[PDB]
RNA sequence: AAUUGAAGAGUUUGAUCAUGGCUCAGAUUGAACGCUGGCGGCAGGCCUAACACAUGCAAGUCGAACGGUAACAGGAAGAAGCUUGCUUCUUUGCUGACGAGUGGCGGACGGGUGAGUAAUGUCUGGGAAACUGCCUGAUGGAGGGGGAUAACUACUGGAAACGGUAGCUAAUACCGCAUAACGUCGCAAGACCAAAGAGGGGGACCUUCGGGCCUCUUGCCAUCGGAUGUGCCCAGAUGGGAUUAGCUAGUAGGUGGGGUAACGGCUCACCUAGGCGACGAUCCCUAGCUGGUCUGAGAGGAUGACCAGCCACACUGGAACUGAGACACGGUCCAGACUCCUACGGGAGGCAGCAGUGGGGAAUAUUGCACAAUGGGCGCAAGCCUGAUGCAGCCAUGCCGCGUGUAUGAAGAAGGCCUUCGGGUUGUAAAGUACUUUCAGCGGGGAGGAAGGGAGUAAAGUUAAUACCUUUGCUCAUUGACGUUACCCGCAGAAGAAGCACCGGCUAACUCCGUGCCAGCAGCCGCGGUAAUACGGAGGGUGCAAGCGUUAAUCGGAAUUACUGGG
RNA sequence: GCCCGGAUAGCUCAGUCGGUAGAGCAGGGGAUUGAAAAUCCCCGUGUCCUUGGUUCGAUUCCGAGUCCGGGCACCA
């Protein structure tokens, strides 16, 4: 179309769908390139006439190759690509802790809406869904936010209890 | 598909248009027959069938019916005018 | 392909000589042949009856040199053919061509000879042979080509296998460096202190 | 399904798809295939002069 | 001359002998995985998603069937640069031939896959109610006319695809009439039915002077044949399950009408009330079948990938057309899902063809070359097409062969390791020395796979004819993708070429050290609790070798499903 | 690509406001035995990702980059 880009050597025609944007990479689904068809793993090189070609939404260019290391370099879209799966994967996923982190939040300081008002401004929180998207997630591990919710001070005899603690 | 060949499909379809054309022809003489076993014009029934006779003959020789399909027509059928009597 | 080491080494382990180092110098001390293939060698084995099948197997292909997948295919050759299985098996390994060279003594040893058949050197009825284990049918004609004829080793190497006990089931010019084979030899003439049914059993197994 | 990891310390991570292969292990109940180490994500022994093709450790040379 | 063929061990126990399961030794593979990696030859290579698929190619051919000629090469004929013969621009199918079009043949072959199918299939062996293009034997005919239509013109719908209307023209296209038969029907008498021309030559003669006419090869029509192919039929065999026992109403049979190439519930109407089922029907699950492959002494057991025969499918469901033949892989029509073009009205498409892409997976290759060889289509042929096929590349994936020096050589070197620290061992291995140089790397040579086919030529056959053409000999020019071939000759130089498992018993092979019921091993027995031959390293050993192990899978041992062969 | 949160000794984790980094659970040693168990006696484990600046005080402040995790665009 008219638009020649720098790309890492080493690189992957992948790499370039994901460059241009990540959907045309995600769901791409293979190029050629002069006139001629190559396969994921083919190297990028001398500013070589690029003829992509793309499909929906499935992505998986290296979903079978990700990790592998077998041809589908550069942490640009593969990035965008962990990002992609987790979405989905820990969207059912905030389902599964949704009902978990429930009973847990009736669990040490009972009642949903209050626990939740103690994670309004936590951490990086975002929006109640973030939340479950997080904990459904695993990643905020948990009990420390448990003792978070009842992180309630008083001492009207736990001071001294702190002082039995040392007696 | 696009391949010299699709003639053929047009070759063959301008044959159906003709073939089952006298292929109808042939049938309908006979139903007059067969409608004439009903009526017991059989000698009228026997006129059809003299008539049926070169037409189905004709037929059989061009090709579009296997001559043995002929051979039982005009058997069957002029056994049916012999037993009409 | 060929073992290519420590040849001295396997007449330790199998058991006395193996025709490694023939001719000049026999197992002369400077061997340290009787049991001592290892460090623990020296001392005392007791080898279970497998070890014994096993041995007798190993010593003979050390021999012929041949590795075990081949010599497996002499084995089921041996089978297949009639009679003395273990007979016929002799037979097929005896009258390998360049064994049949050492036979004729061109080579000082069977793997000299070896290398030699491997390099075009020798031929059968006028015909350039390479392949090592060529199997020689009877009546033919081993010669040596001009070329690699009277090359110093080769004669020297036929006085030198003259100590032997000479072969008897062939025929030679000798002097005119020229093989030839009559009928394959009767198990009787050939070593016979070796063996053979431990191995067809052997793979009996 | 469970899986035995062979050897001296593994590197996977709770993720990290592996190869696994069979081999029950006779002494852990209910545990049957060993996860095929050295290759993709389980990498091989560190150390392993003797008997590297299981464990999958290469030449020692370099 | 045409099989000479059969191994056991560990493990219950304080110990035994039984019984007896588990486990191992073996061979095997379309294999993957780790580790590693020299070459060649012959083989094999999507087993999972019958999942979707960009590009190219995989099926065209005949001008010797036809109207024609849009290109192209020339001729012939002309305005004409006019070197008066160096050739510019032009008209014409006149020949070589040749886009598009009609038409004959082909496309139903070849090639892929194994979804479906438990029997409409297959194998084995029987049978009668059949058809059969192309090839081929015989018998005869090949007479005489008509209407068209495509291309091509004009106009025109549509963005496209693809048409619409009017006109004109042809034929081995089609239709009729005639003409018939050892052909059809028919008791017979009788009734009735076919088609077509081309290309080469040519003397005499007639030439509305295109030609008739003689001849020739082929093509054309019919019938009876033969071969081949195909459809059909019956018996027997062809997985598992009874925690599937009743199943079926075109169902079982008859009669008659119809129908197919053909018998037949193959399909209808009418009548009978049956048919199948414990020798397993029906229902359910699974599966392509076999020749064969693997294993096994054998009987069996597992499987049926490459190769070969058959069967079924060809994007999913289905229908029919044309034809000899398909209910059609790269044909048609409809539907469906999915892709793509759009001017939103409508359209296009099917890699289970070869390669190739994505995806699935533990995993299986190059969008390579060529028509030279075989075979296939067509054409008389020359020829053209031929991802069939031949070859080539890829990957140790297997089987096979060879090579990674050879002989020699003790100070039994060093260094490494154990030491009962004398020594032993590594180990003739190294070094050195002399040797030969396979195959790698290099330089020149050089088959076979090539038979035919071509032009000329002679004779023979035919014939009115040294014609033409056919058949058969001689002549030159020839025809190889692989292919800087095979193989050989020569070249320099040890040079360019070794790993992997294992060493407690099973089972070939030991010690030192480190760690201490830990870290780790394991197929079974079991090892490790501060002296491990069993864990990790080391040295040395054993095995195997461009392979070695691991796992999966079959069989074996297992006479633990026993028929041979047990209780 | 840009912007922002997360690495607190073996696991879980504590404070992470310029302050001299704490435990829970486990884990090891000791007496005990052939070794454990039970019993009884005793303790520990840090670079606060890494880097360097302001630094008595930084581990949180500062920007850098690491890996973790979120957000939005980039459609040849």
């Amino acid at each position: 179309k008219g638009d020649v880009v720098d790309l890492p050597a080493g690189s992957t025609p992948l790499d370039f769908a994901y460059h241009i944007h990540s959907d045309v990479g995600h769901r791409c689904i293979g190029a050629k390139i002069g006139g001629r068809i190559v396969p994921f793993t083919y190297q990028l090189q001398m500013g070589d006439q690029i003829e992509i070609i793309t499909q929906k939404q499935p992505n998986p260019s290296r979903d079978w190759l990700n990790p592998n290391l077998g041809y589908v370099t550069t942490s640009r879209g593969r990035s965008k690509i962990h990002a992609w799966f987790r979405k989905q994967d820990r969207d059912k996923n905030i389902l599964a802790g949704r009902q978990i982190l429930d009973d847990e939040l009736e669990h040490l300081g009972i009642s949903l809406k209050e626990a939740e008002k103690h994670l309004l401004p936590r951490y990086n929180f975002n929006d109640v869904d973030e939340l479950l998207a997080a904990i459904g997630g695993g990643d905020i591990r948990l009990n420390q936010m448990v003792n978070f919710l009842q992180s309630q001070f008083n001492k009207p005899s736990a001071e001294e209890q702190d002082a039995a603690a040392l007696k | 598909n696009i391949k010299s060949a699709k003639k053929r499909a047009i070759q063959s379809e301008k044959a159906r248009k003709h073939n089952a054309s006298r292929r109808s022809m042939m049938r309908t003489f006979i139903k007059k027959v067969y409608a004439a076993i009903e009526a017991g014009d059989k000698a009228a029934a026997q006129k059809a069938f003299n008539e049926m006779q070169p037409i189905v003959d004709r037929q059989a020789a061009k090709g579009l019916i296997h001559k043995n399909k002929a051979a039982r027509h005009k058997a069957n059928l002029t056994a049916q005018i012999n037993k009409l009597a | 392909a060929r073992y290519l080491g420590p040849k001295l080494k396997l007449s330790r382990r199998e058991g006395t000589d193996l025709f490694l180092k023939s001719g000049v110098r026999a197992i002369d001390t400077k061997c340290k042949i009787e049991q001592a293939p290892g460090q623990h060698g020296a001392r005392k084995p007791r080898l279970s009856d497998y070890g014994v099948q096993l041995r007798e197997k190993q010593k003979v292909r050390r021999i012929y040199g041949v590795l075990e997948r081949q010599f497996r295919n002499y084995y089921k050759e041996a089978a297949r053919l009639k009679g003395n299985t273990g007979e016929n098996l002799l037979a097929l390994l005896e009258g390998r061509l360049d064994n049949v060279v050492y036979r004729m003594g061109f080579g000082a040893t069977r793997a000299e000879a070896r290398q030699l058949v491997s390099h075009k050197a020798i031929m059968v009825n006028g015909r350039v042979v390479n392949i090592a284990s060529y199997q020689v049918s009877p009546n033919d004609v081993v010669s040596i080509r001009e070329k690699a004829k009277k090359q110093s080793r080769v004669k020297a190497a036929l006085e030198l296998a003259e100590q032997r006990e000479k072969p008897t089931w062939l025929e030679v010019d000798a002097g005119k460096m020229e093989g030839t084979f009559k009928r394959k030899p009767e198990r009787s003439d050939l070593s016979a202190d070796i063996n053979e049914h431990l191995i067809v059993e052997l793979y009996s197994k | 399904v469970t899986s035995y990891i062979g050897g001296e310390g593994h590197n996977l991570q709770e993720h990290s798809v592996i190869l696994i292969r069979g081999g029950r292990v006779k002494d852990l109940p209910g545990v049957r295939y060993h996860t095929v180490r050295g290759a993709l994500d389980c990498s091989g022994v560190k150390d392993r002069k003797q008997a590297r093709s299981k464990y999958g450790v290469k030449r020692p040379k370099a």
